[PDB]
């Protein structure tokens, strides 16, 4: 198995705030198995708001990497869309 | 509020002292 | 058999520091103490009085097996610093609707703190008060009641003239019967307009999500703060005053935070509604980012379509204390001003008579006229309170 990690922020001063932050990144997630057959499981967490990681584990090094910035990318864009603000800390 | 009043709590008081 | 209710007053307790205040409170609430406890109140109706009084579901305590009635709730307002509690109610941060005056029959009345929060209740006219000599167990009846006749004296043509003076032992836990009599007696409940607009002081902010947790498990923000008015419910929408700053290029300003509240909890007990009294728990929908460690401390929380007034200039009819918790207050100097639980920096403009106007460095919110301030000044590297007054708007 191989893991490929990002670390991000998150905020958002929407009125559903928290519920608008679930909605943008479920819709980043959607079919990300159907686009990445190799991967076994994904999970995105707080470590101390606005941080959040988004750990991706798979048996292909490669797709693993490549579905970690497809959901980065989803979450980005999908986010300016609903007026969620986020981005990658370096 | 009276004096006496005060007193009477005062003795209370000390009669529970140990 | 009691119920479980929402504090119902709040009842602030001064006196000079290490007169007893803090085991007061843990004497009548149980609880070691912005400190905070609440307690239950009943009443044995077979027994006599004080012991009457109980704050637990027993009358065993005065020989009876009665269910004793349940009367109300009660919080109370302690704090360890001597300047914090001056800040408190001089700014009005927490609400007081009565309050309870510590004096230690051990030294002499009065001390210098004593004297000043004696000054303050005076100032945001907190009428109902009970003066308890404490540590009466240190000295003889000889010495108490002298002490007695000095603080009758002291109260004397004043609005406290005719204030009650219970002698208890906090040590010890004698006579806090009488006090709580007393507290039934003098400090009542107020009566509360409900329908006046819902304000809400910020006192606490927080962020309750422990780190790993899953985003679908994510909570709202937690706001922790003093319900000045009106009624909180679940569901309602609020909103954050004056909010989120925001900069937009050379302009900056600040923008309402729209939240709805997901829960209301007063202690360990959970709520659907939220009037005045006691300290209450919020959880919102906000993105927790916001509340993290306090951020939002000094905010104010209403109903969505509340109007409320967010300026950066204001005026104040001030009034200066004769010491420091006084040199008059000039133009260009920089004061602190604490209005509510916000505290904020700000340069005197003008300075005409009993009167002045303040540059603010952040906006406030004034919910209404003539809310209270305090008015601090630098003093050797720290400030210090010098004044108090009322935001006119
Ligand atoms: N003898 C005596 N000591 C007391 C009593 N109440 C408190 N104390 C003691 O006096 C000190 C100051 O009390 P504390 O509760 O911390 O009061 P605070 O400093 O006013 O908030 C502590 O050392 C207590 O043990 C009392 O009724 N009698
Ligand atoms: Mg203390």
């Amino acid at each position: 198995k191989v893991k490929m990690s990002g670390l991000i922020t998150v905020r958002t001063n929407e009125p559903l705030g928290v519920e608008k932050i679930k909605e943008v990144i479920s819709k980043a997630l959607e079919n990300i198995e159907q686009d990445y057959e190799s991967l076994l499981n994904i999970k995105i967490y707080t470590i101390g708001a606005p941080r959040y990681r988004v750990d991706v584990v798979g048996t292909n090094p490669k797709e693993a990497s490549e579905a970690l910035n497809q959901i980065i990318s989803n979450l980005i864009k999908i986010g300016k869309e609903e007026n969620v603000d986020i981005s990658v800390v370096k | 509020s009276s004096e006496k009043e005060y007193v009477e709590m005062l003795d209370r008081l000390y009669s529970k002292l140990p | 058999a009691w119920p479980k209710v929402q504090p119902e007053v709040n009842i602030g307790v001064v006196g000079h520091v290490d007169h007893g205040k803090t085991t007061l409170v843990q004497a009548i609430t149980g609880i070691w103490t912005l400190g905070y406890a609440e307690t239950n109140i009943g009443v044995c109706e077979s027994c006599k009085k004080p012991e009457a009084y109980v704050t637990e579901p027993s009358c065993k305590s005065c020989g009876s097996d009665d269910e004793p009635k349940f009367l109300r709730r009660i919080s109370f307002i302690d704090a360890p610093g001597h300047e914090v509690l001056m800040a408190t109610m001089l700014s009005g941060a927490a609400l007081m609707d009565g309050a309870i005056l510590v004096v230690a029959a051990n030294e002499p009345f009065p001390q210098p703190q004593t004297r000043e929060h004696f000054v303050a209740l005076g100032i945001i006219g907190v009428k109902n008060l009970i003066i308890v000599q404490n540590k009466v167990d240190v000295v003889s009846k000889e010495e108490a009641l002298s002490q007695y006749r000095q603080i009758k004296q002291f109260t004397k043509g004043t609005w406290a003239e005719n204030v009650p003076i219970i002698p208890v032992s906090a040590l010890h836990k004698i006579n806090i019967d009488s006090l709580i009599e007393g507290i039934e007696e003098y400090i009542k409940t107020p009566y509360r307009d409900l329908s006046q607009k819902p304000v809400m002081l910020v006192i606490r902010s927080f962020d309750v999500n422990k780190p790993g947790t899953q985003f679908n498990e994510l909570k709202g923000g937690v706001i922790g703060g003093s319900i000045i008015q009106g009624l909180f419910k679940v569901d309602q929408e609020i909103k954050v005053l004056p909010g989120l700053r925001v900069e937009k290029q050379g302009k900056v300003s600040y923008e309402p935070i729209f939240t709805k509240i997901s829960s209301i909890r007063f202690g360990d007990e959970e709520f659907k509604e939220a009037k005045p009294g006691g300290l209450v728990a919020i959880g919102t929908y906000l993105d927790p980012s916001l509340t993290k460690a306090d951020n939002l401390l000094g905010s104010i929380i209403t109903l969505a379509d509340a109007e409320v007034p967010v300026l950066w200039n204001i005026r104040i009819k001030y009034n200066l204390l004769e010491r420091v918790v006084v040199d008059p207050i000039r133009a260009k100097e920089t004061l602190m001003l604490s209005v509510g639980s916000s505290t904020t920096l700000g340069i005197v403009t003008s300075v005409k008579k009993d009167e002045i106007e303040v540059e603010l460095r952040r906006p406030v919110a004034v919910w209404s006229n003539n809310i209270r301030t305090v008015i601090s000044r630098q003093i050797a590297g720290r400030w210090r309170m010098i004044g108090w007054g009322l935001v006119e708007i």
